[PDB]
């Protein structure tokens, strides 16, 4: 009780910055033992890879939805995907099962976002710069693509999907 | 020249009032959308009734774009000149100088009242984000602009009255009410450029029509530089009076003199470098950035929590002063029936859950998980609907007393609470429903009402979405009967007005004054605050900065 | 008197709810990883 009770505060005021500091660090912590492993892969390209958006519909490997699953590796996969005012290019995209797809996104218009529904892959998608992602469908069907980013009234209407072929 | 002595003597409660109106207009218009946005993720469409009532309303998104801007921008940044001037002033007994403190009044209703119209009309629906290339009327980027910019008047009326007292009670530390606000208002100059350097030099010539194009990687990370202190400009004021009033009201006092002013000290330093959390899913923003700043969000959880100890602690304090007794016996002693006293409480509660939340959002990759969901709108309605809002709602009855005259009659005591507590239990049920939501992918941000059959397992959150609309629409509706009614029923009687609002006041120690004494280096912790900065969007900022990349603007609505 | 027991009754629960979140999502991050 009253500046005798105030000591006892400051000591355990300290206790929880101690213990408080501390549980952070095994969080910073437990953040980098993900920041090691293979679900790494969801987090975006570290470059600019910077694009023209009112071209990239017209030239470039997202201007033909047809040819956008490129084999890259024995077991990579870029896909060339095009997000724009108010769907996916191309619907679907099929990918294999086992198997490396590194996702390259883009805008011709607006920002988008891009979460492949049951994946971390969640990534803002914006006109001009190529939004690069790996993932690795371990078990197959079909995932809807949400939009999570405002871009006007065709927002709360665009999806679509990825096909995973068994 | 008055028949109310009352602006002559002192008319600090003379600007201040309308910085408080304003505000709680703003936070009443913006939140009229709240219930209706709020069925929508409740899956049922109530807009073909609002649209009607209010006829000017074309989106969904043109509401969600109101109640952003006036609830978040002007509601939040006038109870913050309101208070985080008034109160600085009064603790010193000092008049803040008038030119200017009448004059950022004028940037704010001349700021609002200029973007307000291109809102209304349906051209600027960007969303109080507003990302380009999403391009809003020339009108509403000049809006933000002055009106926030009504902020740098005001960090000077603060920051003039600091230079006059210590310049007259010259080697006396800094009384702690001011001391908070001066740091406050010196951070929000540091956070006040992003958003400032946004406007200026790209958002006003494009929407200007000076360019057919801005780069929206670097559009946003200027954002995001003013757009994460802004919450803590949101908070400290709440903070404040729960630091320095709250303890009172409720019957005792602040345990740490010293505690409250490091939990801000920390504020200054951390609030500003800290955007890429919110930028964890761009692209070409380097991958070890966005763990700096990571553990540096996690660095500025650091003072909430502490805050969770002085305070929790004072009120306990406080409820054995009044026989308190149990374990828990120390709760039922506070002053529940004072909504001076519940509003903020009931803020802190809310605030448990909608913190734990910032830190899983706050861990880089665990973002992956939520962003974007409907959980963001959870954590941020529970942190600033809430918190924020409710300290605000509840300082009606001390604040405003303090400020008109007109007492509070045990009627008023009534539908206060009546208010508070369905505001909370409204703000607790909608936080269940878009906090689970948001695990089941339900996006934020749109108008899920017009796919009724895509997220079938909302179902259930859902409802509760529902029912915290019928809830809070029930509780906005008491705010505006408890608003209208505090203020304008005729009590403008003479006597108690006049004050020092109460102050709590302080244990005192040895090792205060040691302590107390460094925190006190005003000019050096803005110097590292301001390395700080520098040091972290600097290396990135450079970057995107030589590598510009305009696109064209869009209207898409 | 003696005691914070109540303080920390606050900030064991402050806690607690930290740690069920976090831990909660954590595995969600994983249950699609
Ligand atoms: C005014 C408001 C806000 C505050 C305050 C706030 C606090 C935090 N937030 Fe946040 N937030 C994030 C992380 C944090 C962290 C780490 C904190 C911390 O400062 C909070 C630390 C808090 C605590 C550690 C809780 C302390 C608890 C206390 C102090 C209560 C004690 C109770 C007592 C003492 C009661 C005692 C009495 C009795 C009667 C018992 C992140 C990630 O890093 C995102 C990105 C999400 C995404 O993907 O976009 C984010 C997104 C948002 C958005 C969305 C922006 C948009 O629209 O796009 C808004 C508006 C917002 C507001 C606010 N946020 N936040
Ligand atoms: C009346 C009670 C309220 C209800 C029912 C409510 C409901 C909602 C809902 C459901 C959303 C999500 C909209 C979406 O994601 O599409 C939202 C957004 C938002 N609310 Fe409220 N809210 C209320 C009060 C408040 C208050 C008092 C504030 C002021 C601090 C506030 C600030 C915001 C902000 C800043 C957003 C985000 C805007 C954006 O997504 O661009 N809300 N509200
Ligand atoms: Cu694309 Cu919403
Ligand atoms: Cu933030």
């Amino acid at each position: 009780d009253q500046h005798k009770a105030h000591k006892a505060i400051l000591a355990y005021e300290k206790g929880w910055l101690a213990f408080s500091l501390a549980m952070l660090f095994v969080f910073i912590a437990l953040i980098a033992y993900t920041l090691a492993t293979h679900t790494a892969g969801v987090i975006p390209a570290g470059k600019l890879e910077r694009v023209d958006p009112t071209t990239v519909r017209q030239e470039g490997p997202w201007a033909d939805p047809a040819q956008a699953v490129v084999q890259t590796g024995p077991n990579q996969y870029t896909v060339y995907v095009l997000a724009f005012a108010f769907g996916y290019q191309p619907n679907p995209i099929e990918v294999p099962q086992g198997a490396e797809i590194v996702f390259k996104i883009t805008s011709p218009d607006v920002i988008h976002g891009f979460h492949v529904e049951g994946t971390n892959i969640n990534v803002e998608v914006l006109p001009g710069e190529v939004s690069t992602v790996r993932y690795t469908f371990k078990r197959p069907g079909e995932y809807r693509i949400i939009c999570n980013q405002y871009c006007g009234l065709g927002h709360q209407n665009m999806f679509g999907t990825i096909v995973v072929k068994e | 020249s008055e028949i109310s002595r009352v602006y002559e003597a002192y008319p600090e409660k003379k600007a201040t009032l309308y910085f408080l109106v304003l505000g709680f207009l703003a936070l009443i218009v913006g939140s009229l959308f709240g219930p209706f946005q709020a069925l929508n993720y409740g899956n049922v469409d109530a807009y073909p009734l609002l649209k009607r009532l209010l006829p000017f309303v074309q989106s969904y998104y043109q509401g969600l774009t109101l109640h952003g801007v006036l609830n978040a921008i002007v509601f939040t940044q006038l109870f913050a000149q309101a208070i985080m001037v008034y109160l600085p002033a009064r603790e010193l007994n000092m008049r803040p100088n008038m030119g200017l403190m009448w004059l950022s009044w004028w940037m704010a209703f001349i700021g609002l009242v200029v973007a307000a119209l291109p809102l209304l009309a349906n051209e600027a629906t960007v969303l109080y984000t507003f990302y380009p290339p999403l391009k809003g009327h020339w009108a509403f980027y000049l809006g933000a602009s002055v009106f926030v910019l009504s902020t740098w008047v005001s960090i000077y009326i603060v920051l003039d009255l600091w230079r006059r007292w210590k310049a007259a009670n010259p080697g006396k530390v800094t009384p702690l009410v001011t001391y908070m606000a001066v740091v406050f208002w010196l951070m929000w100059f540091l956070a006040s450029l992003g958003l400032v350097l946004e406007a200026v030099l790209f958002l006003l010539p494009w929407s200007f029509g000076l360019v057919e194009g801005v780069d929206p990687l670097v559009a946003r990370t200027l954002f995001w530089w003013t757009g994460h202190p802004i919450v803590y400009f949101w908070l400290l004021p709440a903070y404040a009076i729960i630091y320095t009033i709250l303890p009172k009201q409720a019957g005792g006092r602040l345990v740490s003199d010293p505690m409250a002013r490091l939990a801000f000290l920390l504020f200054l330093l951390l609030s500003t470098p800290v955007g890429f959390h919110h930028q964890f899913a761009d692209p070409g923003i380097d991958p070890t950035w966005k763990m700096i700043h990571s553990v540096l969000t996690l660095f500025v959880a650091v003072p909430s929590l502490m805050t969770a100890f002085t305070v929790a602690a004072s009120l306990e304090f406080a409820g054995r002063l009044r026989g308190g007794r149990g374990l828990f016996g120390w709760i039922r002693a506070l002053p529940w029936d004072n909504p001076a006293f519940v509003a903020p409480v009931l803020g802190l509660l809310g605030f448990i859950p909608g913190g734990a939340g910032g830190i899983v959002n706050a861990s880089f990759t665990l973002d992956y998980v939520v962003h974007n969901t409907a959980w963001v709108p959870g954590h941020f309605h529970l942190q600033v609907a809430s918190l924020v809002t409710l300290t605000a709602m509840g300082s009606l009855y001390w604040l405003l007393p303090n400020l008109t005259g007109k007492p509070i009659s045990d009627a008023q005591r009534r539908l206060g609470l009546a208010v508070v507590w369905l505001w909370f239990l409204g703000m607790m049920i909608m936080a269940v429903g878009l906090h689970w939501a948001g695990l089941l992918n339900v996006p934020r941000r749109a108008y899920i009402a017009q796919v009724p059959d895509a997220y079938p397992h909302a179902a259930v959150p859902m409802v509760f979405n529902v029912l915290a609309g019928i809830v809070l629409l029930v509780a906005l509706l008491l705010f505006i009967y408890g608003l209208f009614s505090v203020l304008l029923s005729r009590e403008r009687k003479p006597e108690l007005a006049e004050a020092p609002l109460p102050f709590a006041e302080v244990i005192s120690g040895p090792e205060d004054r040691r302590l107390v004494l460094a925190m006190d280096r005003i000019g050096f912790w803005f110097a590292v605050a301001a390395i700080l900065v520098v040091l972290a969007y600097g290396p990135t900022l450079v970057q995107l900065f030589g590598h510009l990349n305009p696109v064209p603007g869009w209207r898409l609505w | 008197e003696e005691k914070p027991k109540g303080a920390l009754a606050v900030i064991l629960v402050l806690t607690l709810t930290i740690l069920v979140f976090w831990l909660g999502v954590y595995a969600v991050f994983f249950a699609r990883g």
